[PDB]
């Protein structure tokens, strides 16, 4: 669910500034490393790199808690305003705001995909598509 | 002061069908259930 | 109002005519048996279901086929504007189109659109017996539960009152939607332009003006 | 410091005497009652159930006048981003487009928008009366419950002075709406589009250009 | 039925649960509505329901003086400028104004007499209404009775009590709907029945939304 | 008179039962008047006899100030603008606004520097008229004492007491005639002497009703 939400927001606001779509991001900057419009020095062999080491490590250290609850909710540092620290009903109205963000996140990005397969068409070029026929017709 | 209209209570937790009923290995102590 | 023993009749001001049978604690008891279809109490109870849901099927249906002619006469392209020959917007090739725009279900073939329909009130009018995800023990005519949200089945002298109105609006319905039958094969188009034919001339765009249309 | 009889006043150090049903214990508590209107303890709780309801109101609509002619300015096709020519967009044939997008919104019945508000604010305007399946019994002005998820508003000390900042914040916004109906009325530009004019040329593009506006004969 | 705790309300139900203490359905039109709480003070309340009457019977009477001009110029009376917001102005004319048709009838001529003739026989009643005279000297200021209800239709007090909310909500719709007079020819320009003869014929475009953009500056 | 229960009142004789109980008499200006009932609450109508004194001591300047730049223009003397509702425009002249027709004199330039010291210490005074200050600090908040009265002229409770009706009466004359003088204005555009030298030539047409068609709609 994290990573969906996460990556379903940033599938539009990608799209929003530079127009390029999500589905063909990828050729875009394999050419030039941009972002927001502002180059950037690194290579494709220079980012892969960067990547694997630098989000091993937290895919390691979330490997590192034993406990099943704490696992998935671990606070702590990750909680800087301490809004599900206390107050346990408080917390649970939370906890299923994430869940539900998480379900709807999944089901979205599904959305874009399997739109993308069939259209070739990114988030919001293959939404005025729809309503490209829909406004005149 | 309260009072009940425009909307209905059910006394109930909101299944995922109007009425069926809860499996047996799933609890409501997850906020998802 | 409209319960009770000492309630208005379909006779209105006459007293002397209810076959004796019936007291008027169901909505719209008038007393008109006049043909007797119903003294056995039995055979009485299975018509009030039957009626029921013969009054809610046709206030949908009344609704259903207003719309079409009001919309199309008032700047909305369909298809096809008539009620009573709307089921031939699927015979055409690019298929019937919801509001006039092609990109929406743009259903093509009759092969599947039947195929489908039949399976779904196969289950939710068999859901109508018993069973169903909705509610399994409740009552078959107001069972309540998740079709009633906003509550207004609640208070149970205005929601005897509301059945009322649930039939008063049905009772006329249902004869108006026999009425929609009629019109339609005597003169041939919507009911919409017999508005605007009536009001053209009141005197004699009448019944009077196709009584000889069914001459031998 | 806020509360009591050592609490600030509206004439500040130089206050004198206060009116005497103003005793320092709920928000906004100045003392400013100079024609007495609420000397009624009965009909002073309605007027701060009618001054709170402005207030909230108030906020949220100075961010529906400033913000689409801000975003207007760095680069958003708006159809009207003056926000009192932003009712006649429905009127034109691109329709109501939200941030200037064709394939959002794009209303196009005027009379279908109100159309389901009014079912919409009755149900939820009646709700902020009784019932409501939010919170059936609570606070006719600060229910919590689920208006509150964050609990900005947990121990009874600090939710004090939030009260006292939610008014003071909500004031100003009320004073500044009295000014945007009127500089509209005689400039007929956008509200920053007067601050514009008046940090390029103080001493010219003030108000007292436009006194004789509304000259007789 | 109107009076009690079972009566009608302002909400619907929705105002069925906040009503004020005051408010509790003695008086004719207790909807039990007092959004800003001022008649608290209850004879100050008692001045408002005075008020409220009063501005309801002068509406009534203003209420279809201003269509009957309008109804009938069309129904084949000739009728001189018989629009509402303009049929008082007829008097700059130097044939003066007519009552239906004609000169013949009452044929005012010049307005300063007229004010004269009608400032001194308000002078009168009013002072009558509020004190008493020849039509009465010391009874209910709101429902005198005898020397203005000759047909007994005030007699029977389980009817007068319906009929005391019958009387005002015939008035409160009265009271509303010249609000609307006022606005619908100032905005528009015509008379409400022109109005209706744009919504009758074309009632999607012709309405309010079509002037919404009138007074917008520049 | 204009003391005690037999004062005499808004109708006069059709007057001596609407008037509330509590209009005695006892304050300058009580004629047994509050038909609307807004001031019921004693406490409450202590703060409108303050809004009706200061709303008076107001007018009655207000009175004078309009009357004072427009009769002496016709005495030979020109005051560079002659009419009230636009007596404030000619501090953008070319000489700005000086006081009389001399530029050796006040010679207003600059309308920021005028508003400037002025709201700043009128910010005081209506500060100091709530607490105190120089001009005592315990006073009256209606009549503070001999320190605003240097001719000792608030003696004699008695013809005191009868020169604070007097003081009133002068101000409600003031306050309706202030009242009149912006509607006249802008209908006609002139100054009222202006208004009355015409109605002075020619009073036939120079009534209220020589433009009551200037607002029609349309
Ligand atoms: C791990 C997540 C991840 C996913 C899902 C993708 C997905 C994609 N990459 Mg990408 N990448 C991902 C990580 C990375 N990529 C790249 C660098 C590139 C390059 C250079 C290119 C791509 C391209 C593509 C696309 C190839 C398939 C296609 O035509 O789309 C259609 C198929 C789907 C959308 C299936 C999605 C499945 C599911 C339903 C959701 C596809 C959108 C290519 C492209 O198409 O650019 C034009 C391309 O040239 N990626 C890097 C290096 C920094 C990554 C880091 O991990
Ligand atoms: C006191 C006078 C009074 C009378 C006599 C009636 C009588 C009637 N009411 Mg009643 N009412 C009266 C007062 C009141 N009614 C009502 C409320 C109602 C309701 C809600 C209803 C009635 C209905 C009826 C009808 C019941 C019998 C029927 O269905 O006939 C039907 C049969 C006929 C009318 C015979 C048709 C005669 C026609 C001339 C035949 C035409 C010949 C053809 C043209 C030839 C065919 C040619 C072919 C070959 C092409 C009947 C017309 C019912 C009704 O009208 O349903 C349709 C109904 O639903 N009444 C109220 C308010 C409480 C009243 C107030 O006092
Ligand atoms: C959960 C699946 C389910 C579905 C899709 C339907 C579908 C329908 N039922 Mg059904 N029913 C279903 C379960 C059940 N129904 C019924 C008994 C009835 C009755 C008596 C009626 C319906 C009616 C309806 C229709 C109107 C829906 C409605 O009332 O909105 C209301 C809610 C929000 C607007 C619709 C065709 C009505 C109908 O057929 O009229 C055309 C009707 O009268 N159903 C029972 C037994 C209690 C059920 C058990 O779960
Ligand atoms: C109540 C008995 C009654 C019956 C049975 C008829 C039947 C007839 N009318 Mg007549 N009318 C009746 C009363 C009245 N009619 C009229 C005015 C007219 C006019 C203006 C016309 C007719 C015509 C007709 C004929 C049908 C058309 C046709 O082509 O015939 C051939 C078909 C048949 C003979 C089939 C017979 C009908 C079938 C058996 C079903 C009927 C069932 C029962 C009558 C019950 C139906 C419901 C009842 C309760 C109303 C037929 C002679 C039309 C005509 O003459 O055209 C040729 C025509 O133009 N009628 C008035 C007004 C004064 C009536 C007053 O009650
Ligand atoms: C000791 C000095 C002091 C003075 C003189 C004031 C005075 C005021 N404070 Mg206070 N305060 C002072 C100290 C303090 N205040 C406050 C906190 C507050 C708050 C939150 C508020 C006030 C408000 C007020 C106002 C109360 C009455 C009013 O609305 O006047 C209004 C009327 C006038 C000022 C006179 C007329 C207006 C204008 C200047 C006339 C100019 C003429 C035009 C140019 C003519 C136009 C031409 C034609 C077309 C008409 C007034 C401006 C209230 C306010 O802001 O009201 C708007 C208010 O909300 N004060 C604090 C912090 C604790 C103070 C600290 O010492
Ligand atoms: C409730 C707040 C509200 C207000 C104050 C306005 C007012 C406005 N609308 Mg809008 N609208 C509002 C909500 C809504 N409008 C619309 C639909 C439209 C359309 C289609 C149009 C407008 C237009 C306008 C503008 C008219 C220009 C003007 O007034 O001249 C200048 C004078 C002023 C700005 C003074 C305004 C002050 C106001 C009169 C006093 C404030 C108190 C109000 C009486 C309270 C509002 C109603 C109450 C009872 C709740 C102006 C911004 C027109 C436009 O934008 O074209 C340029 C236009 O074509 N509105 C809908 C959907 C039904 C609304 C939802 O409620
Ligand atoms: C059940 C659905 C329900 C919904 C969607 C709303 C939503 C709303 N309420 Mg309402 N209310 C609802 C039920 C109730 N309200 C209230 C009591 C109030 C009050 C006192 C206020 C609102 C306000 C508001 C509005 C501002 C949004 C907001 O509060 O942000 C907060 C939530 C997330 C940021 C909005 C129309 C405010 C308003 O209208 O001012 C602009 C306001 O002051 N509501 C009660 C009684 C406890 C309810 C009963 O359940
Ligand atoms: C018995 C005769 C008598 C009459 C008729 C009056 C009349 C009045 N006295 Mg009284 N008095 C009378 C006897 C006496 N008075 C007084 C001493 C006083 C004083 C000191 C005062 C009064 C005042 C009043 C007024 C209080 C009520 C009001 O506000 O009017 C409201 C109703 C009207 C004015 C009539 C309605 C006007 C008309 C219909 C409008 C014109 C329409 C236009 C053509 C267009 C309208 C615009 C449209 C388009 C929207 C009232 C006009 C007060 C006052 O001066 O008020 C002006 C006041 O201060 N009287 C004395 C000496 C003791 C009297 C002796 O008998
Ligand atoms: C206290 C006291 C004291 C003493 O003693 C006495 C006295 C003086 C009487 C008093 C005072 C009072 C006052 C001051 C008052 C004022 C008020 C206000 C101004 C309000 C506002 C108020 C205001 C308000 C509500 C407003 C609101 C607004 C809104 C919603 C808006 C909306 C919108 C927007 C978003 C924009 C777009 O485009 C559209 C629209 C839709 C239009
Ligand atoms: C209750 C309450 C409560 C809460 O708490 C608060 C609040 C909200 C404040 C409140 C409310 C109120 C209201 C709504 C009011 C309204 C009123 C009105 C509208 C009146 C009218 C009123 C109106 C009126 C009088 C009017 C009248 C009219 C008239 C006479 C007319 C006359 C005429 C005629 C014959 C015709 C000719 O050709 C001319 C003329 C001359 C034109």
């Amino acid at each position: 669910g994290r990573w969906a939400m996460l990556a379903c927001l940033g599938a539009l606001v990608a799209e929003a500034t530079t127009g390029v779509s999500w589905v063909e991001a990828g050729k875009v900057e394999l050419d030039g490393a941009s972002y927001a419009g502002l180059s950037l020095p690194f290579s494709i062999t220079q980012l892969i790199w960067i990547e694997v080491i630098l989000v091993g490590g937290a895919e390691f250290y979330r490997n590192s808690e034993t406990n099943p609850e704490k696992r998935c909710y671990p606070g702590g540092v990750f909680d800087p305003l301490k809004l599900a620290s206390e107050d346990e009903e408080r917390a649970f109205r939370l906890k299923t705001a994430e869940i539900k963000h998480a379900r709807l996140a999944m089901v979205s990005f599904f959305g874009y995909g399997v739109q993308a397969l069939s259209t070739g068409e990114g988030a919001l070029g293959s939404l005025a598509k729809f309503a490209d026929g829909l406004n005149n017709g | 002061r309260s009072g009940g209209v425009g909307y209905r209570k059910y006394q109930g937790d909101a299944l995922w069908l109007p009425n069926t009923t809860r499996p047996e290995w799933l609890d409501g102590s997850l906020p998802g259930d | 109002f409209w319960y009770g023993p000492e309630r208005p009749l379909f006779l209105g001001a006459f007293t002397g005519e209810p076959p004796s049978y019936l007291t008027g604690e169901f909505p719209g008891d008038y007393g008109w048996d006049t043909a007797g279809l119903s003294a056995d109490p039995e055979t009485f109870k299975r018509y009030r279901e039957l009626e029921l849901i013969h009054a809610r099927w046709a206030m949908l249906g009344a609704l259903g086929c207003i719309f079409p002619e009001l919309l199309g006469s008032y700047g909305v392209p369909f298809g096809e504007a008539v009620w009573f020959k709307a089921g031939a917007q699927i015979f055409q090739e690019g298929g019937l189109d919801y509001l006039g725009n092609p990109n929406l279900v743009h259903a093509q073939s009759i092969l599947a659109i039947l195929g489908t329909q039949v399976l779904l009130m196969g289950a939710i009018e068999g859901y109508r017996v018993n069973g169903g995800p909705l509610g399994e023990g409740l009552d078959k005519l107001y069972p309540g539960g998740s079709f009633d949200p906003l509550g207004l089945a609640d208070d149970p002298d205005t929601f005897a009152e509301l059945k009322v109105k649930e039939i008063k609006n049905g009772r006329l319905a249902m004869f108006s939607m026999f009425g929609f039958f009629v019109q339609a094969i005597v003169t041939g188009k919507g009911p919409l332009q017999n508005l605007s034919d009536h009001l053209a001339n009141p005197g004699t765009n009448n019944a009077f003006a196709y009584a000889t249309k069914f001459t031998p």
